[PDB]
């Protein structure tokens, strides 16, 4: 993200892949210089620019020392989006156990990090990552965990983001959904009250839906998937009592291909 | 023309006591 999205150490790789360079050639060139200079012991004024190119360039690079304080600083502001990102792995990891069907590997996460800029900036970063991962991973789980994802990316957001007491107010509302703890939850616009209506007149998935429209607003079908698309190889899972072909035959029918 | 040389050589023997601490 710092050679991608700000090219930080995109100028500064290109800038110490050079530095680099220029020591070990000027060091090389140097001892043969040095070498010369003893069997030495025209020539004289392309030696002497010589010296003075790498003194003056040496000074410089020297001088350019200041710098790595700010590099290290503007590194380091980057990493509330490292520790953010080590949650969203993690949480993938673990819904690889609710069920034998539902891992993940490292590189699917690569790749999605790359492609959500590859088409407060660090908000805005954040918020980026979280849209597209939950975009390009909302295909591969089903309704229960696709609602449970979404609700799990609305609340780490509104608990990174906002302050304490819509954190508690959340929380006690999915206690209060839960069934589990008997209190009466406390709210910050119309949208909580309706809801405390909706779960007084017995609604739930209005409401659920709604907080869920609320966290992201692009949806994200197979047709989708299968557009914006790099591998050529793809997998459909379901479960027995619902076939899945017709979906396809009107996919190809749509797309033009010749489904065997 | 040759101070510049001078100089480099001067610089050397200056810095050789931070080489041989930042070498140990």
């Amino acid at each position: 993200t710092l050679t991608e999205e700000n090219a930080e150490m995109q100028r500064k790789r290109e800038d110490l892949i050079k530095l680099n360079t220029e020591y070990r050639l000027k060091l090389k060139n140097l001892e043969k210089r040095l070498l010369e200079e003893l069997n030495n012991s025209e020539l004289m004024v392309t030696l002497n620019n010589l010296k003075k190119e790498a003194m003056n360039i040496e000074k410089k690079l020297s001088e350019s020392e200041e710098f790595f304080p700010q590099f290290d600083n503007l590194v380091e502001e980057y990493s509330i989006i490292g520790k953010h990102s080590v949650k969203i792995f993690s949480m993938l990891e673990k819904f690889g156990q609710f069920h034998w069907f539902y891992g993940i590997s490292i590189g699917q996460f690569l790749s999605c990090f790359k492609r959500v800029f590859i088409k407060t900036r660090v908000d805005e970063i954040l918020w980026l990552l979280y849209q597209e991962v939950y975009c390009q991973f909302s295909t591969a789980l089903d309704k229960k965990f696709k609602m449970i994802m979404a609700m799990t990316m609305f609340c780490l957001y509104k608990f990174d983001i906002e302050s304490e007491q819509y954190k508690e107010a959340v929380l006690t509302m999915i206690g209060v959904l839960s069934e589990s703890s008997d209190g009466v939850p406390k709210l910050t616009n119309d949208d909580l009250r309706y809801l405390w209506d909706y779960v007084t007149t017995k609604s739930y998935i209005s409401a659920l839906n709604w907080f869920k429209n609320e966290f992201f607003v692009d949806e994200w079908n197979i047709a989708d998937v299968v557009a914006n698309s790099e591998n050529n190889y793809f997998t459909m899972a379901s479960e027995r009592d619902v076939d899945g072909t017709f979906k396809l035959i009107e996919l190809a029918k749509a797309s033009k291909e010749s489904l065997k | 023309s040759l101070t510049f040389e001078k100089e480099r050589w001067l610089n050397t023997t200056k810095q050789f006591s931070k080489t041989s601490q930042e070498l140990i």
